[PDB]
């Protein structure tokens, strides 16, 4: 017998359902912002870069939901994380920078990462 | 002499007399090297053991995090140095660092090095990339080699403590010690750097009660730090706080602060005999290696105390074109939001007191400057000495030329023009002090907020807040609470009848006078 | 059965002891184990790792895997903790992972699993547990009352009362000026099942002879709950509630088919009821069914294998119908009917005999109206 009226009431057991309620009540774009997901989804790529460039990807489509055309690809929720006020400290732009790439993380985070700087903007 | 500190136990863990403590280079792990014959580990962030190796059967004087590899370097009394693979766990090298066990491993993460000393009088170099082949052996010391660190400013340089009198400090290139320091009188026990890029430092401890301050630069013994009352066991340098943390064989820690060497601190656990002492090189966690188990403890002063009025004065302590024991510090620059902005310093007169707290006026007129159990008052721009006052705790209210105090005598003080309230004194007690123009004071699992008025209690809020603050009407305030947040409605009509017919009860209050506005 | 095995291995390609909990995987526990196993169960260092369409979650203890595998889950937390608890019971047994000791205590080991994982659902041990083992307007004054009520019976064939019992509250909507205080006077009340609720502002009278509850009504619609039995009240249909519907059920077997006559019974003739079905059930062979009733219409519904009798209003009223059957298995017993009915009187028999209102003149109880409703009523 699962689903609950309230937040939760205690103990992982509970906790495990709740995330799954969770998504039905807010399907929509995804879960976005990964809920009680993010705690079995690390070890789900252990072997190592793969989950940064997982994770890279994740926080660069929750920045923004741009026009997406080719390679501008970014889902999620159009402002969550915004992109670019000017008053903004010590902004958004930051880790946008990341995303543009040399090799400046190891080559499967870069990888990710050049697609990922074309996405946001 | 005062300072910022707060010892909290971080994490604790019970075990067979733990030689070695160490912090992860880069992660927020703690390793403890135990006479268990096993080493364990854990992150005494989200109180987590990771991992434990069983390194030997016999006692494992040392362990360190080879953090690049992702591998663990112990030394235990299999007179080897073993490493082990902290994720994939399962035994990466096997080899034989010394003729007699390792006492303390030291890691160089910018060299494949690990230099390891032993009581063999030996230090011995291995390289982690060769598979742990013995790229040098160091030949200097002529007793039992305690501990070893590597400086800071050159890894190629480290120093190693013998229980000979001295700690020398050798280069990699040479297998001999390129100078020895005579750093103590009854053998060295440990050695340390002073952290950075701009000290050079050297401490000794020793079982002659003692720890001693060494420059290594000049070569003097810089003073002499009375350590503990009884065998000092190591001691070592806090890097960020002015202080030297010793353990010593009597289970009592003690912290001496590093500019006159008064008592800040003594310790004790019920853990006792203390062996060791290390501190993170990012700091404020120092951890401590006991008979009865390893400590991880986390030190105080995390956050800045600072105010910014409206005359661009924007006040600190200690930084750049300021000193500590004075007061100065201003900021004109407006330079763009996107990066961080100049210090803008321009200078400021007159001090008299340490700052626990030092504060700039809300709108410019004064300064105060709060420190042990007492508040200074500096004038704005000028600061000549305007006014004085008592204060363990100084915070400026809404009004700011009425202010709280905690005045520590068991009821939360408002001091106006800088001159005590009286027509202010909780019908609570108090354990704790917010401002703003209802001033709550915390008590019996209450949040009461009193008058300036006749200090009769307007309402009790039943969770208990980290701040309030009230806004410049004094109607509306902002409570910071672990509930989140309140925003509270005080109508102040109902205020005055309520107050005046006193209704609201001594630790309860009256729940009308104060509205929950949201 | 969520969990096929709970297995202890050996990557020397075998199963070194393992348990089957119930028989299925004999040989087939030895083959998974012994190739999937040694390619770290084809993991990275990752504990849970699915490999030909089998979950394995593991542990490496040195040339050696201790193994669970499912193919089918309840929850992400659950196999870890049983593998885990596991874990603290092997080196217990053999001193970690060997496959030589492993091999000796296939007794410790197995029998640990039997207790450990039972019928494939994950229970719970520890290193004592296992040692058991091993041992102003008043010319408008006006009232009303409205008694809605419910009544639920069970009963058998022979008419026996079984259980009943009548829920209800009289609702009372008054136009009044001033305040005029009323006295309600009702007939007594008996109940087997327990429940009355009175309204505030409700006063209780004693008299020597007759019971009386007085109140000043709240003005517009209140339920009354007034004291006495109350006006909001579970009475006991049994407590000399009356039911509306007696159904006599005669069965009978035709032979092949079977021959159902449904006598229904109403209270005086002048009553009517409306809303009226009568469920007769019907067994699973059925046929067709051929139905007359002189009221109303019937019909038979597949599916709900029920036949349903409908009556707009009744004085009273009866129905038969023939079944036809194949005679598959032997005679089914029969379900109960289930009747529903509105009738215009309360059959928890509450009567309003009289409220006489003061603090002026003789108002007119304009109306005063009866909504009996059925509710789970049932008879064999």
């Amino acid at each position: 017998v699962e689903l609950i009226y309230k937040v939760c009431h205690a103990n992982p057991s509970e906790r495990a359902r709740f995330i799954r309620c969770i998504y039905n009540l807010l399907q929509s774009s995804s879960p976005a912002v990964k809920y009680e997901a993010a705690g079995t989804l690390v070890t789900l790529s252990s072997a190592p870069t793969a989950i940064k460039a997982a994770a890279q990807c994740y926080i660069d489509l929750i920045i923004k939901e741009s026009d997406n055309n080719v390679k501008l690809i970014v889902l999620d929720r159009l402002v969550e994380l915004k992109e670019h006020p000017a008053h903004e400290r010590v902004l958004q732009d930051l880790v946008m920078d990341i995303l543009r790439v040399l090799s400046t993380p190891d080559l499967e985070v870069r990888k990710k990462t050049l697609q990922l700087a074309l996405d946001l903007v | 002499m005062p300072l910022r500190l707060d010892i909290k136990r971080k994490l604790t863990a019970r075990s067979d007399r733990v030689k070695s403590v160490d912090l992860h280079p880069t992660e927020p792990w703690m390793l403890a090297s135990l006479y268990n014959g096993s080493v364990c580990v854990w992150n005494h962030e989200t109180q987590t053991l990771v991992k434990t190796f069983e390194v030997c059967d016999l006692p494992v004087r040392a362990a360190k995090f080879v953090a690049r590899k992702n591998w663990v370097v112990t030394g235990a009394d299999d007179m080897q140095i073993r490493v082990f693979n902290y994720n994939t766990l399962e035994r990466v090298h096997m080899f034989e660092a010394h003729s007699d066990y390792i006492r303390c491993i030291a890691v160089h993460p910018t060299q494949p090095f690990i230099l390891t000393s032993s009581d063999d009088m030996l230090i011995k170099l291995w390289d982690w990339d060769k598979k742990w082949s013995c790229s040098q052996v160091f030949e200097g010391h002529t007793h039992y080699v305690m501990q070893i660190v590597i400086n800071p400013k050159d890894n190629n340089q480290f120093a190693s403590a013998s229980l000979d009198r001295t700690i020398k400090v050798w280069q990699l290139g040479s297998s001999s010690p390129n100078f020895t320091l005579e750093g103590h009188e009854k053998g060295v026990n440990c050695i340390d750097y002073y952290s950075g890029g701009d000290k050079p430092y050297l401490i000794s401890g020793a079982d002659d009660r003692l720890v001693k301050i060494w420059d290594y630069q000049n070569k003097t013994c810089v003073q002499t730090l009375e350590g503990h009352a009884q065998n000092v066991s190591c001691a070592s340098f806090h890097p960020e706080l002015p202080i030297i943390i010793t353990g010593s064989e009597d289970g009592t820690v003690r912290i001496w602060h590093s500019s006159t060497y008064r008592l800040e601190s003594t310790l004790n656990y019920g853990m006792e005999r203390v062996w060791c002492v290390a501190s993170l090189r990012g700091s404020n966690n120092v951890a401590l290696g006991y008979d009865e188990g390893s400590i991880i403890v986390k030190l105080g002063r995390e956050e800045p105390a600072m105010s910014m009025d409206a005359n661009g004065k924007i006040i600190w302590a200690k930084h750049s074109e300021v000193q500590q024991a004075n007061l100065k510090a201003m900021g004109d620059t407006e330079i763009k939001d996107g990066e961080r902005l100049p210090l803008a310093v321009k200078d400021m007169g007159s001090c008299e007191i340490y700052p626990q707290t030092i504060q700039h006026n809300p709108n410019g007129r004064f300064v105060v400057v709060c420190g042990d159990g007492e508040y200074i008052i500096y004038t704005a721009m000028a600061l000549r000495n305007k006014s004085f006052g008592s204060a363990q705790e100084f915070a400026w209210a809404h009004d700011s030329s009425e202010y709280a105090i905690r005045e520590s005598n068991s009821i939360v003080k408002i001091f106006k023009n800088f001159k005590e309230k009286k027509s202010f004194k909780p019908d609570f007690g108090a354990e704790s002090i917010y401002g703003g123009f209802l001033l709550g004071v915390r008590s019996v699992n209450g949040l009461a907020f009193y008058d300036w008025e006749n200090t009769e209690l307007i309402r009790r809020i039943e969770i208990q807040p980290k701040h309030i603050f009230w806004s410049d009407s004094g109607e509306l305030v902002c409570i910071a609470t672990e509930e989140s947040f309140f925003i509270l409605k005080y109508l102040s009509e109902k205020v005055l009848a309520a107050q005046e017919t006193h209704e609201g009860v001594t630790e309860d209050g009256i729940e009308d006078a104060f509205e929950v506005l949201g | 059965m969520v969990l096929l095995a709970a297995a202890v291995c050996t990557k020397a390609g075998k199963a070194i002891v393992s348990r089957q909990f119930v028989e299925m995987t004999r040989t087939r526990i030895e083959g998974l184990l012994a190739a999937f196993p040694k390619l770290m169960n084809t993991g990275k260092q990752h504990t849970f790792v699915e490999t030909e369409s089998v979950r394995y979650v593991y542990q490496p203890m040195e040339k050696l895997y201790m193994v669970l595998i499912t193919t089918k889950n309840s929850n992400i937390l659950e196999d870890l903790e049983t593998l885990r608890l596991f874990s603290r019971v092997i080196p217990e047994y053999c001193r970690a992972l060997e496959e030589n000791e492993i091999s000796e205590h296939c007794f410790d080991l197995i029998f640990a699993f039997d207790e450990i994982v039972a019928l494939g659902y994950r229970e719970n041990v520890n290193l004592a547990q296992i040692r058991t083992f091993t041992e102003p307007p008043i010319n408008m004054e006006s009232v009303h009352m409205k008694i809605e009520e419910k009544i639920t019976l069970t009963c058998g064939r022979d008419g026996g009362l079984q259980n009943m019992e009548l829920h209800g509250m009289i609702m009372l909507r008054i136009s009044d000026d001033k305040f005029g205080r009323i006295r309600l006077h009702v007939e007594n009340e008996d109940k087997k099942g327990v429940q009355l609720q009175t309204h505030p502002n409700v006063d209780k009278k004693l008299f020597t002879a007759e019971s009386l509850i007085g109140l000043k009504n709240p003005e517009k619609s209140f339920p009354v709950n007034s004291d006495v039995g109350v006006l909001k009240w579970r009475l006991q249909t049994t407590e000399e509630s009356f039911i509306p519907l007696t159904i006599n059920c005669w069965p009978s077997e035709s032979g092949n088919g079977c021959d159902v006559n449904i006598e229904y019974e109403l209270q005086e003739d002048n009553l009517e009821l409306n809303d009226v079905v009568i469920t007769i059930p019907l067994p699973s062979g059925v046929g067709a069914p051929v139905i007359g009733e002189i009221d109303g219409e019937y019909r038979h519904d597949s599916r709900r294998n029920t036949l349903e009798w409908c009556l707009p209003v009744i004085d009273a009223k009866n129905k038969s119908g023939s079944l036809e059957f194949s005679i598959p298995g032997q005679p089914n017993d029969f379900f109960p009917v289930q009747v529903s009915f509105i009738s215009k009187k309360n059959y928890c028999n509450i009567q309003v005999t009289k409220v006489t209102q003061v603090d002026g003149n003789s108002p007119v109880r304009f109306s005063t109206e009866t909504t009996f409703l059925v509710d789970k009523y049932e008879i064999l």
